[PDB]
């Protein structure tokens, strides 16, 4: 498993002067993904009489 | 202090008691079921599992319902005489409790549950939901 | 205060022609 | 505020020699420009315990 950044997003804006205030903007997003592994197997027979 | 656990293991409605709903699994890797009895049953209720494939018309709409086979592990001796996985909620289950379940090997893209014939009138009093695990894509 | 954070599930192809400057033409 | 130059003059005529009287074509022009500066404000909190 691991982390991923969706998008930073906007955080602020061009306000006008003479205003003791601000804005919250928009937070980002941090997804947490994961993955699995896989197997790969096989078998084979014989007769042990042709193997001699 | 509950987290936004909607994301990070969401869930969906699989069997309302009257109809099924195929649900996608591709976005995640692991998943399981959850069974809920709304009233006292009368006999053990058998449900067949089915998986679907993306219909050739639209690569993200489920096709028909192919029945997933059954996989025996080490001490399974029942084999359900057919090798086609199905789950039977036993009789005498209190209607204030739940039970888990899953298939150990997946196949396809969509999962659906359908009550086996004969035991479908008690299915009208059961609700089956499905939960996933961490996101692959 | 409830807040949603939603996401799709089906991806779509992204095909687009790769048009290029055609055969050279003369203004005349 | 700063200083613009519009254009230069026209004085410099090549008038004849019999005329004992010069002229003034067009003195010129300078402008005076202004301008303000803009701002960028923002704010955000965290839940003291939900962040730690």
């Amino acid at each position: 498993t691991y982390m991923k950044i969706a998008d930073y997003g906007q955080l602020g804006e061009y306000t006008c002067d003479a205003k003791c205030d601000a804005e919250f903007g928009e937070p980002g997003n941090i997804r947490h993904l994961e993955g699995k592994t896989y197997d790969y197997r096989g078998v084979f027979c014989f007769n042990r009489k042709n193997l001699q | 202090m509950n987290f936004n656990v909607g994301v990070d293991f969401p869930s969906f409605i699989a069997w309302d008691g009257e109809e099924s709903f195929p649900v996608k699994v591709d976005g995640f890797n692991q998943f399981g079921f959850t069974f809920k009895t709304i009233a006292a049953l009368t006999a053990a209720t058998t449900f067949n599992i089915f998986y679907h494939e993306p219909s050739d018309a639209d690569p993200c709409v489920p096709g028909p319902a192919i029945r997933v086979p059954e996989v025996p592990f080490c001490d399974t001796v029942l084999l359900s005489e057919d090798g086609l996985a199905a789950v039977t909620l036993p009789e005498t289950v209190t209607p204030d409790s739940f039970c888990a379940g899953t298939v150990p090997c997946m196949n396809g893209q969509w999962i659906s549950i359908a009550p086996a014939t004969g035991s479908e009138t008690n299915a009208a009093n059961v609700q089956i939901t499905v939960t996933m695990k961490g996101a692959t894509r | 205060m409830v807040k949603l954070n939603c996401r799709p599930l089906c991806q779509a192809p992204t095909a687009s022609r790769l048009v290029s400057p055609p055969c050279f033409i003369c203004r005349g």
